[PDB]
């Protein structure tokens, strides 16, 4: 069941010394304030930072694991990315996708996320939460279990960045529908209420080290928040 | 396959065959002009086979390959630094060849056969590619590596004017030309650079993969599996390695490589699997025209093919500016 | 009461005839789907952008107020703006300020948002949730009533962006404190739970137009945002 | 008054001191050596009255002026399209003036006073400078922008080039000193240009408030009540002023308008109220400096102002973008 496993992970004082679990077919919020080391976390486990601590992924630790390989097993996506010039959607997407053929998944996933008006352009010329989506779907089409045998873990960091509720909700039924085809969704949650009401486990990172963890619930409690936050 | 997709790769071969065309065309063109006409009739009769032959058709074939290369070079360092305005001249990586060439010719000798300053030169847009390069990861910026480019460009154009004063066996000509390109000098006896550049040309020109990636951007292009140091350093090189041996074959040209590329991204071009061998014939033809225009413009002498890629250069990128 | 009056405003379509009016002393939210208008509304509310319809503030109608005296009655935050090279944050704000003599309430601002130690570090050199309350302090020392007896509308698209749960609490208190004493607010709400609980009044724009408009309370049904979002 | 404020006014008020010294500092030691060098002391003989005040003097005075004016219209620039990049030399405006300046030559060779042809350049400022503005607007970016201004340059090069063959009335001499800047042949028969530089350098370097505002950028600079068209093109104007003057007075001069402005304001200054004067202190010693080297560096030719400034350019550029 656990996919991947931190072990006092921690790279200078941003990211304090943190271990933790990650289990498939969950979804784990990195709730915490900003600084709080939570993007830096994210960028470890993906495999983009290498430091102090010990990160192993589904046996191998990632240090062992080939980019290649690696990227079919898991994907990221940066807090923010400059969408490439001159390059239509339809492209884009194609191109996260490890198996081409299935052209029909990539119109439901740009559907699913309204964009299958927004196909054919240039990515370079969408709008804030139409690149978004457009990031998402790339990164989901990559990962997604329906074409991917090998997809275990989807590590977002600050997802709902420029999306509406709607756009949001629309989301949430993608991750949702991921987890319980048995994927693992590890994102740094924005929101409590949401976290509460969708997120499965949830870390609470402060300064850059973790005061809890464990059921959402549990850890979303006004002792912990006020101890992270302040209030 | 994808709808979209298909239809777009439909356009594209038709461009591809357009160019394919329009270069073919310039290359005849190119060989039946000179200040005198010589039809594919006339090219046997003892003056199509010095012209023609012995001075005209190798000069042709000198300007497509430069053109091709520093086109393509254009492409693959706009997608290198994940910037539109990266381009061999204005980056000074020509000036770095040029800086490379005129040090293996002094400190050398006038015996360094071609082959042996088109290493040196080669060398010498690597130094400057790779010193970009450093600035590029460093400090990550459209305006930084723009303005350390050209920086870099100005700083080699001193090292260059400072070192031919000195040994006085300048000629205000042989400068300038070489300083605005120009393919005046092109003979047989150069044809060890031409073919130099064919290995190259065609390699690069099949490695669309790690660009369309390489585009995404950093973390997305690796994220994805790629082998990013890689192909980075293995671009770099290739782009040295063309645009070294452009310099030495014929000069500082400019403005090929920064037009070209996107007024095929105009036309749809965008996938490198069309982009890069568009890039290839667009530029050969493109800078054929240019050279063509260079020798028959005035008879007095032959205008620096720099100072017409410039002049063609300038306004057609103006315009790519507005519509973009 | 009421400081500000649309009359049927719209530009093209992304803007649809709308009018109302803005009482001040009260928070106002602008909730939509993203295209909804909201920030071109906003544009027009400050005097940034002209066009078909009438807006008329505190009596004189926008198009007759000077740009200088308009700036001591209202103050405006575009939705994201390119923090000025080479600027201390303490001059930021200070030009922002009529009357530079108050230097002590500067401070209090500056620390209210957690930045008496941000002070002296160019804004070029700030982080997001930095940047970002570095501006909306500078733009509330500019409307203060305490400083500025003109002060008397706060127009605010996106502010939220970018802060945490405790930045955001943190402003919700300037706020507050803000309309108590008497300041219009208005602003692009971004989470509906928010909006209800924060906001005084709330127009609910959809495509351009407005479905719905007065206490957030009774705007904020579940009929009218599902015919705003469509869930 | 805000402490780190009080603190900076200090820190700044010291620069503006140093700032000030080092000018004259440069001043006397450009008056001391040409050819030959002097004295303060042995200046006050026959041989004196002839360099020191007929030659000396007037070119000294030429400097400080285009210096002080050059590195203000960078500023000035940055200011207006938010933007460190930008700068006379790069975005063309000094060309603008080129252009503009030949016409007047060319259309009326020697006919035309001094005077005549300064109006003359500036309009070639102007223009420019508005055709960037306009393209500033239409699409604020700062490679837009960074691009279009050297497009813009090579196509004045272009008509200036062309323009000066086509009548054969060429010196490769003059068409150089003048491409590359130099203060070769300024004598007191220019004095009406050099005072035409003081009202404008004086006024623009005390509108300190309209600047700071607008560097914040268009927005909160409008917001806060501030006459954005106005003073939008009162310095655009101020701006074609001061660079065409500068040219029909020493050519194209480049990078100081870069430089000087971005080292203050790493030395700390950065209100306008500040920048400004240290402009023009900082900007008149440099450039003082580079024409004393451009003078005797070579002692068969006078250096062109240009290279020099360019050649320490670069170098100090490339380290403020490490830096910065």
């Amino acid at each position: 069941s656990i996919v991947m496993q931190l072990q006092d992970v921690a790279e200078s004082t941003r990211l304090g010394p943190l271990s933790g679990e990650v289990r498939a077919g969950e979804i784990l919020h990195l709730v915490g304030p900003n600084g709080a080391g939570k993007s830096t976390l994210l960028a470890r486990m993906a495999g983009m930072t290498s430091g102090k601590g010990s990160i192993q992924f589904a046996g191998q630790p990632l240090e062992a694991w080939s980019a290649t390989k690696l990227a079919l097993h898991r994907a990221y996506l940066s807090q923010q990315q400059t969408p490439p010039f001159a390059t239509p959607v339809w492209h884009y997407l194609t191109l996260h996708q490890h198996d081409k053929t299935r052209t029909e998944l990539l119109n439901d996933v740009a559907g699913a996320l309204a964009l299958d008006d927004k196909l054919g352009r240039s990515t370079n010329q969408l709008s804030g939460g139409e690149w978004q989506r457009v990031r998402l779907a790339a990164v989901v089409l990559q990962i997604t279990p329906q074409a991917n045998p090998a997809g275990q873990l989807l590590l977002l960091d600050e997802p709902m960045n420029s999306l509406d509720v709607a756009q949001q909700s629309a989301l949430d039924k993608i991750l949702s529908a991921l987890c319980q085809q048995g994927l693992a969704i590890v994102m740094s949650s924005h929101d409590l209420n949401h976290t509460l009401r969708h997120a499965h486990r949830a870390w609470l990172l402060k300064g850059g080290k973790m005061l809890a963890s464990g059921r959402r619930e549990e850890v979303l409690t006004p002792p912990n928040l006020a101890q992270a936050y302040g209030m | 396959m994808l709808t979209l997709a298909r239809q777009q790769q439909r356009q594209n071969i038709r461009w591809l065959l357009c160019l394919s065309v329009l270069m073919l065309l310039a290359l005849l063109l190119s060989l039946c002009a000179g200040e005198q006409w010589i039809s594919p009739g006339d090219w046997f009769t003892p003056r199509g086979e010095l012209f023609v032959w012995q001075i005209r058709l190798p000069r042709t074939l000198a300007v497509l390959l430069v053109g091709a290369a520093l086109a393509i070079s254009g492409a693959v360092m706009q997608a290198l630094f994940e910037n539109p305005l990266a381009e061999p001249g204005l980056l000074g990586v020509s000036n770095g060849a040029g800086v490379g060439l005129i040090a293996a010719v002094l400190l050398g000798q006038g015996q360094l056969p071609n082959w042996a300053l088109g290493l040196c030169a080669i060398a010498g847009a690597l130094i400057i590619t790779l010193i970009l390069l450093r600035f590029a990861r460093r400090h990550l910026s459209t305006s930084r590596l723009l303005l350390a480019g050209v920086a870099l460009g100005i700083i080699c154009s001193a090292l260059m004017t400072w070192a031919i004063y000195f040994s006085t066996s300048v000629d205000l000509r042989q400068l300038m030309y070489w300083m605005m390109g120009g393919f005046g000098g092109v003979d047989w006896r150069q044809s060890w650079l031409m073919l130099a550049l064919i290995p190259v040309l065609l390699w690069i020109c099949c490695q669309s993969r790690p660009m369309n990636m390489l585009a995404l951007g950093e973390i997305s292009a690796r994220q994805l599996g790629l082998p990013l140091w890689f192909w980075r350093n293995v671009l770099v090189a290739a782009t040295g390695w063309m645009v070294g041996v452009s310099v030495a074959l014929a000069g500082a040209i400019g403005f090929i490589g920064l037009v070209i590329p996107h007024i095929l991204r105009l036309c749809g071009l965008t996938d490198h699997r069309v982009l890069l061998p568009g890039c290839a014939l667009a530029g050969a033809s493109a800078l054929l025209l240019a050279d063509i225009v260079a020798r028959l413009a005035l008879a007095a002498a032959e205008l620096p093919i720099g100072v017409v890629t410039a002049t063609l250069g300038a306004p057609v990128f103006i315009w790519l500016l507005l519509k973009a």
